């Protein structure tokens, strides 16, 4: 049973709220199959809560170099901190989402209420962030300044040549 | 008190949308039922409640027209007034067709009246859009026309020739004639069920299902030729009108008439029922006209008189009716109130359509605008009446404005839910009640001078001897 | 498109406050036919495909008004049974499934802002802030009017949990910091005209952690002062002040504007024979720092800018003003 | 009058104006 | 009428506007179009004539 | 086909649309939108739009304050003109052939063509008083504007004196003053229309140097050609 | 005053939008038929929903080698299955990934008779061996358990508490005998107390903690109160009870599957007579489970088939069955309430729908309408003659319709000698005893 879930992406992080969550037992099935598929049988799963963007190509470098590698940034605790309901595990927790396992970790360590799942291992968020990538540019696009192409594109170019030093020894042209 | 307003509405909305008497709650003996069955009423109060607050929301009004001195009366309200004092785009819908040469003419709305039909005598059958003045079919088809008449939709019509009947599409393209319908006269469809009724001259009525396309019931009206023909739209069985002077209700399921109303000494020449199913004015040849109470079969008022023998009548959506007699049609508003219990006669006609020189054949409402529709012999001519037409219509059952994806899918669920012939009677809400012979054979397989006499009368003429009768013997013995 | 069978349900459920004006004299019958054709346009426009946040703040205008004008109407025509509850409850229908369709539209959150505090409804009020700031973190104006209703409702802990949320997600702009100081400082001038807080360190702490930010420039610490010099009337404003001052002197040395802090430093809460006497301190500073190796023309600019801001006021003397006249025309 | 400046303008906003609408034609 | 659906179709089994099983798989209409018989009614007279003629070799 | 010809004349003088493809058609026809966004657009955008423009013509020119009143009114948003009655119709198209005897002389103008795209959108002034409307785009006959006239008109509309307009509605060219002027010297119609459009205007001294300078150079050309018709030859015939 | 009605196409569309409006009038005079239009509407339903109903959905991996005779779901999560098979293999599956299974374990000896997990993760398996304990979800997979006891009886049947870490299992000494894991070892062993035949069921309330059910040989159903360690109440039916089970959402009732063919709601508090009387099989009930919304039932039995059961209906609203199928042993809900597993003795776990045409997942709203507006009229209108046959024809395997018939016509003949009885003697002068009240033999304490 999820209460919200995370999804990064390259113009930011969006962390939706699912109400009338997703069949766990039918998730291979067919029917549940094709309304993953239509955006008007998975809009009425998942409902747009809050949305962080970047300031600057240089925080979506910092951010992906610091997911990639699993460790939490501090405007992403920052985000859940505003976004999830304070509390501590002993009597309600709140079911987070998250695509990547030490991610999960790290949320569930810095904050005790979060109960995280893992893409990696929970076949019905799997499913559901799945739908969510799927359905990324319209479940946005009331706040999506310009596209994400240009944005995805930029920032692979960034990551990977932050990654590779290609600048300073590419030197021929 | 303030809370008056609240009682009467509450009356007012079951006596309209309550459709029943109500459930008794306090004779309900056992706990549970009584409890579900207050939860029921409760739902059905509130259902009824909720329909007439709705009754708002309804857009359009009815029209009419009120005479304001005391000298001024409204059957002397010419046409060219109504023309000037009335809006423009329904001021359009007033024509007037000149067709001469090809017979007397007789006109046919579709029941959303988007397209008519107006077939001519000598042969002449054409298919128009007639506000948007496009004709979307004409054909002369050679021989003679007895009616004209348009199935579910504008799609499909069927013109009974000098033999058979024959149905063709939207292009006039024929698609079949069926030839078990020989020298048919008169045609109705019934539009929920999808049976086409045919009275031949013989007096053999055929019901056949254009659907599926088998004859249900073909009946044989044993007395006479039938001189009428209409159709209750609300009970769906067949009024037809005989010679020897009354009419008889048809129904596929019984070769009897179900009743037979009495009426005129001559033959009746024109029938109309109203769409709520209450009343039934005929016009005979004794010059009478007469209206009946259909829902408890007795004549409402005293005959009226028309001043010839009314070659049509046809009554509207509202209380209208137009009876065309002769060479003009007068239109009456009163004569049926449906609140009155006892009915009062109307002294004069709504309003007259002049006569000159073009004898009637047949007069029809426009369903849902404020005109009437008269073919004569001259050709078609569409008057403006202001009464008449229902204004607010429902989208889902017929709409005037149908687009083409919305008359496909409305087509496909009227098929879907067309009806059997066998659910056709005089109370056409009898679906789910009590088989008694039934119930009291279930009960008792659960709980498992003067006439004494006579059953010795019937019994001596057998001549089984029956222990019974031996008992009755030893009884009429001691008696 | 299922609009039709779709706004059939807001048409019936208004329809039994119509049959209530019309058992009552209020409106007549073909004003209440208008009332009907209108709601039902802009429910037919409202619950379309393509649509727009000002398609939605029509609607709520149009029934807003309708409101008001029953309002007059009824207590022209005397009658107290008619209520405006059924009025709000349809207006905040509108109003969340305007901020259930575009999310993203600030107008229309902060038209939902003014409505609901409008209508005298507080606890609904912060339920529309918390959504409103969770979709959009990085929006100062929205961040401010939060903590300033906060602060002007009186719940300081509240306060100050909505500004130090905000100030940890916008950091790009000086502007909410600027916003949360000037908050605080409010709030001990509150603590002050109510006669730790006797010392008055939460903004000098503020300073501190804000020496770090992105946005930490002259230009920035500049604005921070000029936050700061406005309501004087204080306790520990000197102590403030001067560590402003110390601070910008000990990390930009010989800036135009650590020279106009300079220059402004010693006239915090004056208005009078103690205005003068620090007019006179402070142009001392001025020609000082005018004469001094900096930026003159930055200064300069910055120094008739202040100079209209003193021009602004009356009740001084004509030799004064003629020479700010003579000092300000050879810049 | 017994009407408002105000209150006739909201009835000539919310309400409408059809009326005098007609009244301005047929002048 | 549109394209009936698969479940549509099911409950409309016996159902098609166009050729009943009275109409005899419309073949008044293809041989009236084939040979250019400006009259169904000729046909129908042809068609009695021939049905005549086949009950006498019937009866033969 | 004598019904067919009866019913063509009853479908050609019938005015308000009966189907929901003629309605979306008939709203369609706009002068300054496409056809694809003035299909779906309300009368309160149609009205924002051009009372703007009326604003501006009517801080141009004075004596529009009356039409501020009856033909450019907020109720005026919601009259249906095939709904009122005859007279009503006749003083309504009085006041629209005043308008438009007014706006003739700023039609180049973008207010002055916004306002009479309200009164095209609102009123149907291309199918009610296609007359007036047709004479007074006649002056401008060389423009993109009278070429956009020229497309949303209805071809059965046009009154016969005006019928040479045909293969420029066919083919979407504005016509030239040798057409205008051939047509002149052969039909007398035409040639009594402009000059009573102009005198008209010129009574209500409505006039302006483009529509005088127009009907002045037609007029010398049409008298120029029909002297030359004219001339025969025999006595009593050139009498 | 004239004045007719002008019907502009704004009624129908406004200019400048899509939106078909669909103006309605809902007065009875425009819509004639409603009882009939309403009837063909409730006869379509029906034959599309016996059109629509297709059950089957899928079968758990390769399934087992023998037969199917325990299984066993997690009640706290969603996706933990485990079924133990008769050559005493257990395997652990994941309702996810039906593919393959998650653990297997070559556990015991002879069939594993009762199965079950622990509230933590753990999985625990009776045997004749004696019953053990396995971790499943571990990071090595270990084939090996952690714990086993022997000590006790022939063990017969588990059952886990709802909250702590105590079960309870069924021996074949006449006793049950109940562990605390962590803090106990040989348990506490709680009987009858002359007792000798076997205990063959055992099941903890879910909603009263500490009350636990048991059927036993001596065709007697006996109860259990674990705040004071002792039997509470024993009554001894007909015939022999194969299976308890309490319901999730009602503390006091419960449900025991009987050799009589039949099943029996029970009140705990009163158990004079059965609250209801479910009879529609033909060979013995093998198991029966409530739906976690505790208004369903389903019954795998002896014969081929699943008989699923409303609350209070008494006959049987679905069948179902498979020419696959060789018997079935055991039938769960999953905790959706809205598909069942069948662990048959084919060795096929296969996984059927409960509301066999209603399709899952998210519908649209005029899509969901149309569905409940069906159901709705089946429920007013499922009583007439046409919609009861369409609605009840369902077709059943050869077999089971031939000894369906034929114990049609046993119960008839008994019906006529009881009754011919009754009216030559002297029983006719007495009270006919309802047959709720004839379900119980005697109760005694």
């Amino acid at each position: 049973v999820v209460n919200f879930l995370l999804f990064e992406s390259a113009v930011g992080f969006s962390l939706f709220e699912v109400v009338h969550q997703a069949d766990t037992v039918g998730l291979e099935l067919p029917e549940v199959k094709d309304a993953m598929k239509t955006l008007d049988k998975f809009g009425k799963m998942v409902k747009l809560r809050s949305f962080n963007p970047w300031t600057s190509a240089a925080q979506g470098l910092e951010a992906i170099n610091l997911i990639s590698e699993g460790i939490m940034p501090e405007y992403l605790k920052s985000a859940l901190e505003m976004n999830l309901p304070q509390t501590s595990g002993k009597k309600s927790k709140v079911v987070l989402g998250v695509a990547d396992k030490k991610l999960a970790g790290e949320i569930t360590a810095a904050f005790p209420g979060v109960q995280c799942e893992a893409a990696d291992t929970s076949e019905v968020v799997a499913a559901l962030l799945r739908g969510i990538r799927t359905h990324a540019n319209k479940l946005h696009k009331s706040l999506q300044e310009g596209d994400i192409g240009r944005a995805q594109l930029g920032l692979g170019h960034a990551y990977s040549r932050a990654k590779v030093k290609f600048s300073v020894h590419k030197n021929d042209n | 008190k303030a809370e008056l307003d609240r009682i009467r509405r509450y009356k007012q909305a079951q006596k309209k949308y309550g459709r029943g008497p109500r459930v008794d709650i306090k004779s309900v003996r056992d706990k549970k039922l009584r409890r579900t069955l207050t939860n029921l009423e409760n739902k059905y109060k509130t259902a009824a409640l909720k329909a007439k607050e709705a009754e708002i929301l309804l857009e359009n009004q009815t029209g009419f027209l009120e005479p304001e001195g005391e000298l001024e009366r409204t059957y002397k309200v010419r046409q060219d007034e109504i023309v000037k004092e009335v809006a423009v785009e329904v001021a359009q819908k007033k024509f007037e067709l000149k067709l001469t040469e090809l017979g007397p003419y007789t006109c046919e709305y579709s029941r959303n009246g988007r397209d008519l039909i107006l077939a001519g005598r000598k042969g002449h059958v054409a298919t128009m859009d007639w506000r948007e003045g496009k004709l979307g079919c004409e054909l002369q088809l050679g021989e003679t026309v007895r009616d004209a008449r348009f199935l579910h939709n504008n799609q499909f019509f069927a013109v009974a020739q000098k033999k058979y009947v024959y149905i063709y599409d939207h292009n006039g393209v024929e698609i079949h004639c069926l030839r078990k319908h020989v020298e048919v006269s008169h045609m109705e469809f019934l539009p929920y069920h999808f049976l086409l009724a045919t009275l031949s001259i013989s007096g053999q009525l055929k019901y056949q299902d254009t659907s599926t396309g088998q004859i249900v019931a073909e009946i044989a009206t044993k007395h006479g030729t039938p001189v009428s023909l209409t159709q209750n739209p609300y009970n769906a069985i067949l009024h037809i009108g005989q010679q020897n002077g009354t009419v008889t209700l048809w129904s596929p399921n019984s070769t009897d008439p179900l009743v037979k109303l009495l009426a005129h000494r001559g033959p009746v020449r024109s029938l109309a029922v109203d769409r709520e199913g209450r009343y039934m004015v005929s016009t005979g040849q004794d010059n009478k006209m007469c209206i009946w109470d259909i829902r408890n079969f007795k004549e409402a008022v005293n005959s009226y008189f028309t001043r010839a023998p009314a070659t049509s009548v046809a009554i509207s959506d509202t209380g209208l009716t137009a009876v065309g007699w002769g060479t003009h049609t007068t239109i009456w508003k009163g004569l049926f109130n449906k609140e009155r219990p006892v009915q009062v006669k109307v002294d004069s006609p709504y309003m007259t359509w002049g006569g000159q020189g073009q004898v009637v054949e047949r007069v029809r409402w426009c369903p849902f605008e404020d005109i009437l529709g008269i073919g004569h012999n001259e050709g078609f001519s569409s008057i403006i009446v202001p009464g008449a037409g229902e204004a607010n219509y429902d989208a889902l059952e017929v709409n005037p404005f149908e687009t083409k994806k919305q008359r496909q899918e409305g087509e496909v669920k009227a098929l879907l839910n067309k009806l059997q012939p066998e659910m056709i009677a005089l109370d056409p809400n009898f679906i789910g009640n009590l088989d008694l012979r039934s119930e009291k054979q279930r009960q008792a397989e659960r709980d498992l001078n003067t006439a004494l006499k006579k059953y010795l009368r019937k019994q001596r003429k057998k001549n089984i001897i029956d222990e019974k009768r031996l008992k009755a013997e030893e009884l009429y013995r001691q008696m | 498109a299922w609009v039709a069978d779709k706004a059939r349900f807001y048409l019936e459920r208004a329809a039994p406050e119509l049959r209530e004006w019309e058992e009552k004299e209020i409106f007549t019958k073909d004003e209440i036919r208008n009332l009907v054709a209108k709601r039902s346009d802009f429910e037919h426009l409202v619950l379309a495909p393509g649509t727009k946040p000002t398609d939605f703040l029509n609607y709520v205008n149009w029934e807003r008004s309708l409101d008001r004008l029953r309002a007059k109407r009824c207590a022209r025509l005397n009658i107290r049974s008619v209520t405006s509850h059924a009025s709000q409850a349809r207006t905040f229908g509108i109003f969340e499934r305007a901020v259930l369709k575009h999310p993203g539209s600030i107008e229309l959150w902060l038209a939902y802002l003014e409505f609901a505090a409008q209508v005298k409804a507080t606890k609904r009020w912060r339920r529309i802030m918390t959504r409103a700031l969770r979709l959009h973190p990085m929006n100062a104006s929205l961040w401010t009017l939060a903590g300033r209703r906060a602060a002007q409702n009186g719940d300081m802990q509240r306060a100050r949990a909505h500004f130090l949320r905000g100030c940890r997600f916008c950091t790009r702009e000086p502007t909410l910091w600027l916003e949360y100081a000037r908050c605080e400082m409010d709030w001990l001038a509150r603590m002050e005209a109510k006669k730790p807080a006797l010392s008055g360190a939460i903004p000098i702490a503020v300073f501190d952690v804000a020496r770090k930010q992105p946005f930490w420039g002259p230009a920035a610490a500049e604005k921070f002062f000029d936050v700061f010099a406005k309501f004087g009337h204080l306790s520990c404003h000197e102590r403030i002040i001067s560590h402003v001052v110390t601070t910008m002197q000990e990390l930009f040395p010989n800036h135009p504007c650590t020279w106009s802090v300079h220059i402004r430093q010693p006239l915090v809460g004056v208005d009078t024979p103690a205005f003068p006497k620090a007019l006179r301190e402070s142009l001392a500073r001025l020609k000082a720092a005018l004469q001094s190796t900096t930026d003159r023309k930055a200064l300069a600019t910055k120094m008739v800018a202040w100079m209209d801001g003193i021009l602004a006021i009356e009740k001084l003397d004509a030799a004064i003003r003629t020479v700010l006249e003579h000092t300000k025309r050879s810049l | 009058a017994e009407k408002d400046a105000e209150e006739e303008e909201l009835e000539k906003f919310v309400l409408g104006a059809k009326e005098t609408f007609r009244e301005q034609l047929f002048r | 009428v549109r394209k009936l659906k698969y479940h549509e179709q099911k409950l409309l089994k016996k159902h098609d506007f166009i050729n009943y099983k009275s109409d005899n798989n419309h073949r008044d209409h293809d041989v009236i179009r084939r040979y250019m018989i400006q009259k169904p009614e000729d046909y129908h007279k042809y068609n009695r004539l021939c049905g005549s003629l086949r009950q006498f070799a019937h009866r033969l | 086909s004598s019904l067919a010809q009866q019913l063509a004349q009853i479908a050609a003088n019938s005015r308000s649309s009966f189907n929901v493809k003629a309605l979306k058609a008939s709203h369609s026809k706009s002068l300054i939108w496409e056809p694809r966004v003035a299909v779906s657009q309300t009368f309160a955008e149609i009205y924002s739009q051009c009372y703007e423009g009326f604003k501006e013509l009517c801080h141009l020119d004075s004596r529009f304050v009356p039409f501020d009143a009856t033909l450019f009114s907020a109720q005026s948003q919601e009259v249906d003109r095939t709904q009122m009655t005859a007279e009503e119709n006749a003083a309504l198209d009085k006041r629209v052939d005043s308008f438009l005897h007014l706006v003739g002389s700023r039609l180049r103008l973008m207010p002055a063509i916004k306002a009479v795209e309200w009164l095209i959108r609102r009123f149907r002034i291309h199918e009610f008083n296609t007359g007036t409307l047709l004479a007074t785009f006649l002056p401008y006959h060389t423009i993109p504007a009278f070429v956009t006239l020229l497309s949303i008109l209805p071809v059965q509309r046009i009154p016969i004196e005006y019928r040479f307009l045909d293969p420029y509605i066919k083919s979407l060219t504005p016509p030239p003053r040798a057409a205008i002027v051939q047509q002149a010297t052969n039909r007398p119609d035409l040639l009594s229309a402009i000059s009573r459009y102009t005198l008209d205007s010129c009574r209500a001294k409505q006039e302006y140097p483009g529509l005088i300078s127009f009907w002045g150079g037609i007029m010398a050309e049409a008298v120029n050609g029909m002297i030359d018709k004219m001339r025969s030859g025999r006595r009593a015939i050139q009498l | 005053k004239i004045k007719a009605l002008t019907r502009s196409i704004t009624a129908q569309q406004a200019p400048g939008s899509d939106v078909q409006r669909a103006p309605r009038n809902l007065a009875p005079e425009l819509h004639p038929f409603e009882r009939a239009r309403e009837y063909q509407r409730a006869l379509n339903a029906v034959k599309l929903e016996r059109m629509f109903a297709k059950p089957f959905l899928g079968q758990l991996g390769n399934g087992h080698v023998q037969g199917v005779y325990s299984m066993c779901k997690d009640k706290n999560s969603l996706n933990c299955i485990a079924s133990g098979s008769g050559d005493g293999v257990v395997k652990v599956w994941d309702l996810t990934t039906r593919d393959e299974e998650t653990w297997r374990v070559a556990a015991h000896n002879n069939i594993v008779k009762g199965l079950t997990f622990t509230n933590d993760k753990k999985l625990l398996s009776c045997a004749t061996d004696g019953i053990k304990l396995w971790d499943p979800y571990a990071s090595p997979s270990n084939t090996t358990p952690i714990a086993t006891w022997q000590e006790g009886g022939p063990y017969t049947s588990l059952s886990f508490h709802r909250s702590a870490n105590t079960f309870a299992a069924s021996s074949g000494q006449g006793c049950i005998r109940i562990w605390d894991l962590e803090h106990s070892t040989a348990g506490q062993a709680i009987q009858w107390p002359s007792f000798v035949d076997t205990i063959t069921d055992v099941c903890f309330n879910q909603v009263e903690t500490s009350v636990i059910g048991s059927v036993a040989t001596d065709r007697s159903i006996i109860l259990f109160d674990l705040r004071t360690n002792m039997p509470v109440i024993k009554t001894v039916l007909h015939f022999a009870c194969n299976r308890i089970v309490f319901n999730p959402m009602e503390a006091m009732n419960l449900a025991v599957a009987s050799e009589d063919h039949n099943i029996y709601i029970f009140d705990a508090r009163n158990f004079d007579k059965a609250l209801n009387i479910q009879k529609g099989h033909v060979a013995a009930v093998m198991d029966v489970e409530f739906s976690p919304t505790g208004e369903e039932l389903v019954s795998g039995s002896y014969d081929r088939t699943i008989r699923l059961w409303r609350r209070d209906a008494g006959h049987s609203r679905d069948v179902y069955h498979t020419k696959r199928m060789q018997r079935v042993f055991r039938t769960m809900w999953t905790m959706d309430s809205k598909y069942i597993l069948t662990g048959s003795d084919d060795g096929n776990v296969r996984l059927w729908r409960a509301n066999a045409s209603e399709r899952s997942g998210v519908k649209a709203t005029r899509q969901r309408q149309a569905l409940e507006y069906n159901n709705a009229l089946l429920d007013r209108y499922g009583h007439l003659p046409e919609i009861r046959r369409i609605r009840r024809h369902r077709h059943l395997p050869k077999v089971v319709k031939k000894a369906t018939e034929i114990k049609r016509e046993e119960l008839a003949a008994i019906k006529r000698r009881e009754e011919n009885e009754r009216k030559h003697s002297n029983k006719k002068y007495e009270k006919r005893k309802s047959e709720r009240e004839k379900a119980v033999l005697v109760k005694q304490q």
